RNA sequence: UCUGAGAGUUUGAUCCUGGCUCAGGAUUAACGCUGGCGGCAUGCCUAAUACAUGCAAGUCGAUCGAAAGUAGUAAUACUUUAGAGGCGAACGGGUGAGUAACACGUAUCCAAUCUACCUUAUAAUGGGGGAUAACUAGUUGAAAGACUAGCUAAUACCGCAUAAGAACUUUGGUUCGAAUCAAAGUUGAAAGGACCUGCAAGGGUUCGUUAUUUGAUGAGGGUGCGCCAUAUCAGCUAGUUGGUGGGGUAACGGCCUACCAAGGCAAUGACGUGUAGCUAUGCUGAGAAGUAGAAUAGCCACAAUGGGACUGAGACACGGCCCAUACUCCUACGGGAGGCAGCAGUAGGGAAUUUUUCACAAUGAGCGAAAGCUUGAUGGAGCAAUGCCGCGUGAACGAUGAAGGUCUUUAAGAUUGUAAAGUUCUUUUAUUUGGGAAGAAUGACUUUAGCAGGUAAUGGCUAGAGUUUGACUGUACCAUUUUGAAUAAGUGACGACUAACUAUGUGCCAGCAGUCGCGGUAAUACAUAGGUCGCAAGCGUUAUCCGGAUUU
């Protein structure tokens, strides 16, 4: 994780999955703090559709969060 | 896993050159049936290294050698790393619950068995007697059990016998049991029973008769069976001489020749057989720290309790830790206390040392002895507890060393090296003591012989790769010289931006009634008062350093009887300047005389060894005429110098074959004669 | 530390024999083609190259640029 | 020191204190020269404006029990905002914890109000508060956790004491709050802040 | 709202040029005295010196033969791996010796570059053959193993045929060094597995194979400008420079080769030498700038030293392969085994910088459909006053100053000092008893209902409930939870530089110091005593760069 002992954080970031934490990237989706989960989350919306469109899906542990939010339903839509 | 009737904890003590070192290592040729040993078989294709006996015994030595037997396994320990030390075998027969001392056989006097058996007798651990010559010369049995019998008295009860002379031995006697056979040499490797002759029969009865006429202080109605004469099974005998020696009063003798290898598996089972297992014997009663010091133990229980014994060092590694295991069957790798000290000694690898290899077991039952790894602040002393008991300090006697070698190093970089290691040394093995005096830096020793000596720096040059070669004993004596008359103390000189002047006459009186005291004999007011104070401190500053090499003068008067100084010149310092000038003038004619340490040596003797001791004495400058005894052993005290006594230590342990030992104490300084003041000066 | 590194040091070596096979006989159809320049030589080799080709062994440039070459000289004629 | 156990000392060589005057009770002498012995006639060796910038400074610090460090802390988080900093300086450390409770009449020494706060007998929005060193916002009330409302001291001082103008307290119940910022006219003083200003040249 | 502090010193005195030190912050920091406590941060600057032991990337049986087991005459349901085969081991992790040069940083172009695996659509998943491990057998040996014959199977290998589209060459559309679009010749594809519906029939469903088409990802390539010092380094250079043909690289190119031809770069500093990881940035300064480039992040560099090559989309590969060299270890001397600049740890050096630690609970990666497995990445713990920060050693009454030190040296009196003696209040911390959360509602599993091209079904997606995962922790926090101020102060200075003075001893002596300089009989400058001040759980001491310093 990123920040702070027994403070953890990591940012919703635009990547391919190549490299290690915390190193280069794409875009900076937003952030999520699991400090203090009551279902909400930094998300822009518009630019994870982007990430999502030119593949490197994101990690495996946000999609529940996004289905929370309202992603994948919007994103499932290119299957359809 | 095991059972603790199995499980035993014995070793061997005894002198050299009577065959411990021989046996121990035959013993682990032989008995190498476990693949930690493996020495049966892979010892035989490799041609074993005979070197020395000092580096053999340094390397080769095992806190906790286990071995497999038929259903008992055992774990043995060679403690003896010197021709002999108390507080080592201390240690072991502390925490170790089985003793199998050899006799002599070849120099029968039996210097260094005596002092561990009457050890042993003061301390009452169950011990059993071998012979490892029977077929040498001057190995017979009877000539031995006489011998010991007779002198130390300790009512041992010989059990089986050899056949043939001390050299044509050719067959095994058990009294209860059948006859051993050899169908080949040594090594011992076949075993078959077959039965007794009548040219056996006869001393079968014979020594059955004090076999069974001894054990009458046990079961009387073994004795009651005695009287009537009907058989007695071995099942109940056996069980009486077990009862005898858990009880530490009957000691039984055992016959082989493991010089060549003849009896090693019958000797294992009579060790497992008559002697207790740490299961049934109650673990050693220390002494707790509450402030009652009552006796505590957990009975081989949950609760891990260790006392530091032993400590080596090793490259790699680091510090391993031979400690003995009293209770607890504890998890390799934890975190445990020691309250005497508050600091948590890590675990990190409790293991076992073999010879030729180590094995980290995972767990280790209760009553066994172990090394450990790590335990970086480990000092022999300290309870290891960490399942919620009380820690324990065992203490019943202890010794050190005053037999002093005062030696020095030949490099200054060795010696910060060598001091470097001998600190961790004397925090690792406290053996010796370290003394640093400033007469002009030297270390004071402690040694046992020159073989410690030779130990330290084997250890030291093999290990932390040093250069070094010992010194001989330096020490100094104190000064006294004769009453001049007047002295002539001039200072002449045009420095220090004015006048400098001093004019100083001084009859130097010693005196040996008080101390120093200065005497103002300037009756005319000559020179000022404030002027006397500094000069005075000059001599008590140069009484120091005399005129030959800086010898004490101690307890010196000092008179100043006439001065002079320049009214406004003669700076003061130029006084005390001039103080140490006109004084090693003088000093030079007065030809003073040496005063030599003399000390007081009691020495406890056997009154059979007498005269060497005295004539060493005699010829040490001593005043001898006789003896004074304790009424049963004789303490004689006799005057020494000090600078010829520390030969005298190694010279009076050869001459009385180590049986002799002494105590140093300060008497007083004496007069010193002129054989002596002629080597003040080169 | 490692477990299956020598499964990939014994698995090589035959297909790497394999390989080498596969380019003797492309390099022998070349010198085919190289001693006289004719229609069935090219031929040849564009069938017994196109399969080296597809596989992972002579990447697909390089066969483009060895037919070129040919080309070239077949249509020098 | 934060905790010096001897402030008639420090009262007497600067002839001030922190309340009004208690601090000379005639228990001897009433001398309001420099203690210790150092002549009843000197004063000083060196008069320059470093050394009265620095008996200013030794004067304000000790009138609020503050470590130096932390006072450059505080100085260092003032520039972080801009104004008249000469009174905003006052202004924040008045804020601190003990220093209002003073002015609510809990205590009448910050010492004690520390004293009060670090061993858990004050409350202030549902937390337990063990330090003074607590940046008070406008709009904070503070609460007394009735458990510890039994002490002698503030229950006596309570009435015996001054409220200051900026603050209010409902006493009968033990619970004050923050009205608005402390002004220079309105409290004892007559310290030159404009030479605390310039003889920290840390920033 | 914002941007700049001075002082001392050479001379009888003064001015002036010029130099040095002090008054400021700070670290990859150390030393001496000490010494409550939490959070955060940090911890080989030197020897790229060797390294003991264990651990450091494996996975797939829902891929295959062979081999064991649980129960079952047999079929079988499941757990396993010695091996084959597939994917991944080219990541992650560290270390700064060389490199002063398109390496880095920056904007760019690849009419010169591949891009497996992820995203998009599409031509499709046709048919045979021969193979060899494990195993069986025989030698050798301590194991170690290797060697030699026999049998097997596939998604391993090699052929047979069909191709949209591709590749290749001729004809025609067509471009700001080359490219579009038509017709034709040529030529190359594989491989199955799990499941459902069916009596068989076939079909469907999920993974996946092969030819594609899409972007994205990542890497490579050359140029512009910027990017250390040195003239006590004047010429450097021969594949060096250029044309032609061929080879070769993933592509373009003396990158290589055959012939031919002889310049290129430089006084605007080549070339040689010395030093050096670069960049965002840390620190200082108001700034222009100076300094170092520790964490952290991107790039390249190397992996005992030096050469090579195979493997695969990706290497000339931190712990793949061969050789040489140096070193090192074991051996029954037949022969083998090895590279901590991976994690701790050991030796040595240095003044000096940590424990031979608990788990994948969170994140990522690899494989697998999943239950899941590996994870020295990671999350933690612990040590280390190493730094920053809060935080304590209590708080309120209580003398003409308790005793006593010290001073006044001459007492009368002052001072230590409301500090104390004593009274009251209280327990951060301490000691004991209890409750004791969040970090994780993340991922699957199972029951419900719905959605979708679709069917007879099963599978993928979303909504609902239940199962659980916590190493940390008896943590935090609180609780008629017991006791009681109880369990808790140092370090520098006191002539002026820059804050606070007196006595005693010491007689150019012992001794002081960053600067002025003190001490030859009264030292406020030495030693010490009392008192005082400057900081603070730290205080001072030396070394580094900065400010002061318009002292480049």
């Amino acid at each position: 994780r990123m920040g702070r002992v027994h403070y953890p954080t990591y940012r919703i970031v635009a990547v391919d999955s190549r490299v290690k934490r915390d190193g280069k990237y794409i875009a900076l989706i937003g952030h999520l703090n699991p400090a203090l989960k009551e279902n909400k989350c930094k998300i822009d919306e518009a630019v994870a559709l982007e990430w999502l469109n030119k593949g490197a899906k994101p990690t495996d542990t946000v999609r529940s969060l996004f289905s929370q939010t309202g992603l994948w339903k919007k994103f499932v839509e290119s299957k359809k | 896993t095991v059972d603790l009737i199995n499980f035993r904890n014995f070793g061997i003590m005894a002198h050299i050159d009577a065959g411990k070192t021989t046996t121990s290592e035959r013993i682990l040729f032989h008995s190498g049936r476990i693949h930690k040993i493996g020495e049966t078989h892979d010892g035989e294709s490799v041609m074993d290294w005979m070197e020395q006996e000092k580096e053999r015994g340094i390397t080769i030595t095992s806190a906790a050698t286990s071995v497999s037997w038929k259903n008992c396994s055992l774990n043995l320990i060679d403690t003896p790393g010197h021709v002999d030390f108390t507080v080592e075998v201390e240690r072991s027969l502390r925490v170790l619950d089985g003793a199998i001392a050899v006799l002599d056989a070849q120099m029968g006097v039996e210097p260094q068995t005596e002092t561990v058996w009457r050890q042993a007798s003061r301390y009452e651990v169950p011990r059993i007697i071998f012979v490892n010559k029977m077929d040498k010369t001057g190995a017979n049995f009877e000539r031995s059990v006489q011998s010991i019998q007779q002198r130390l008295g300790v009512k041992a009860v010989p059990i089986q016998l050899p056949i043939g002379a001390e050299n044509d031995f050719n067959g095994i006697i058990d009294l209860i049991e059948e006859k051993v056979y050899f169908f080949d040499g040594g090594k011992e490797e076949k075993a078959e029973e077959k039965p007794i002759p009548d040219q056996f029969k006869d001393q079968v009865k014979q020594m059955r008769a004090h076999l069974v006429e001894e054990v009458a202080n046990f079961d009387d109605q073994l004795m009651a069976d005695y009287l009537e004469g009907k058989e007695i099974s071995i099942a109940d005998i056996k069980r009486c001489i077990r009862k005898g020696v858990i009880g530490c009063q009957f000691f039984p003798v055992l016959c082989g020749s493991a010089f060549k290898n003849k009896g090693i598996k019958l000797l294992l089972d009579a060790v497992v057989d008559f002697l207790p297992s740490p299961v049934d014997v109650p673990q050693a009663k220390a002494y707790g720290e509450d402030g009652n010091e009552v006796l505590i133990s957990a009975s081989d229980d949950a609760p891990f309790v260790g006392l530091a014994f032993k400590v080596a060092t090793d490259p790699f590694v680091g510090r391993l830790t031979f400690v003995r295991v009293y209770s607890g069957v504890l998890k390799s790798g934890s975190y445990v206390k020691n309250v005497r000290k508050n600091k948590k000694e890590r675990v990190s690898r409790l293991v076992k040392m073999h010879a030729q290899n180590r094995n980290e077991i995972e767990e280790i039952r209760a009553g066994d002895i172990c090394a450990i790894i790590g335990l970086k602040d480990t000092t022999t002393g300290e309870t290891l507890v960490d399942d919620k008991i009380d820690v324990q300090l065992e203490a019943m006697q202890f010794a050190q060393p005053v037999i002093s070698l005062a030696v020095e190093p030949k490099t200054k970089a060795d010696q910060e090296k060598m001091s470097i290691a001998l600190s961790k040394l004397a925090e690792e093995d406290p053996t010796f003591k370290t003394f640093t005096d400033p007469e002009t830096g030297q270390t004071i020793i402690a040694g046992m012989g020159e073989l410690h000596l030779d130990i330290l720096v084997d250890r030291m040059r093999r290990e932390f790769k040093v250069e070094v070669n010992v010194g001989a004993p330096q020490v100094s004596f104190r000064e006294t010289f004769n009453k001049e008359s007047e002295v002539e103390g001039k200072y002449i000189k045009q420095s220090g931006g004015r006048g400098q002047y001093g004019h100083v006459k001084i009859r130097f009186e010693p005196n040996k009634d008080k101390g120093f005291e200065f005497v103002d004999k300037i009756v005319g007011g000559r020179i000022p008062r404030e002027y006397i104070k500094p000069v005075q401190a000059g001599l008590e500053n140069a009484m120091a350093s005399g005129p030959l090499a800086g010898y004490p003068m101690i307890d010196i008067k000092a008179t100043l009887f006439d001065g002079s100084f320049h009214e406004v010149d003669s700076s003061e310092m130029a006084f005390k300047i001039a103080a140490s000038l006109a004084l090693k003038e003088a000093g030079k004619v007065c030809s003073p005389v040496l005063l030599e340490p003399i000390m007081a040596i009691e020495v406890t003797v056997p009154e059979q060894y007498f005269g060497d001791t005295m004539g060493d004495i005699s010829s040490r400058r001593g005043l001898i005429e006789g003896t004074e005894q304790r009424d049963n052993v004789q303490v004689i005290k006799a005057k020494v110098p000090l600078k010829e006594m520390f030969g005298y230590a190694t010279d009076l342990r050869s001459f009385s074959q180590g049986r002799g030992n002494y105590v140093m104490q300060f008497s007083h300084y004496a007069e010193t004669p002129k054989s002596v003041v002629n080597e003040i000066i080169a | 530390n490692i477990k299956s590194n020598e499964k990939r040091l014994r698995q090589n070596i035959k297909r790497n024999l394999n390989n080498k096979g596969q380019k003797t006989k492309l390099k022998t159809n070349v010198k085919n083609f190289h001693k006289e320049i004719n229609l069935d030589n090219l031929g040849n080799v564009y069938s017994q190259a196109d399969r080296l080709a597809r596989k992972g062994i002579i990447s697909t440039n390089r066969a483009r640029r060895l037919k070129s070459r040919n080309v070239a000289v077949l249509n020098k004629t | 020191m934060k905790y010096t156990g001897s402030i008639f000392k420090r009262s007497r060589r600067l002839g001030f204190s922190l309340l009004e005057n208690n601090k000379e009770f005639s228990k001897g002498k009433k001398r309001k020269t420099i203690p210790g012995q150092h002549g009843n006639r000197f004063r000083s060796s060196t008069m320059s404006g470093y050394a009265q910038q620095l008996q200013e400074k030794q004067r304000m610090q000790y009138m609020y029990g503050i470590t130096d460090k932390q006072f450059r802390r505080l100085f260092r988080l003032v520039l972080k905002q801009r104004g008249n900093l000469a009174v905003n300086l006052f202004r924040v450390l008045e804020s601190r914890l003990d220093n209002i409770v003073y002015r609510m009449g809990f205590a009448p020494t910050r010492r004690s109000a520390r004293q009060l706060v670090n061993h858990g007998h004050v409350l202030l929005n549902d937390r337990t508060v063990d330090t003074p060193s607590i940046i008070l916002n406008p709009g904070d009330k503070v609460r007394l956790k009735a458990k510890t409302i039994k002490i002698p001291i503030v229950k006596a001082a309570s009435e015996s004491g001054v409220v200051s103008p900026f603050v209010e307290t409902n006493n009968k119940t033990f619970e004050g709050t923050y009205v608005r910022f402390p002004e220079r006219s309105e409290l004892p003083a007559g310290i030159n802040e404009s030479y605390v200003v310039e003889w920290y040249k840390r920033l």
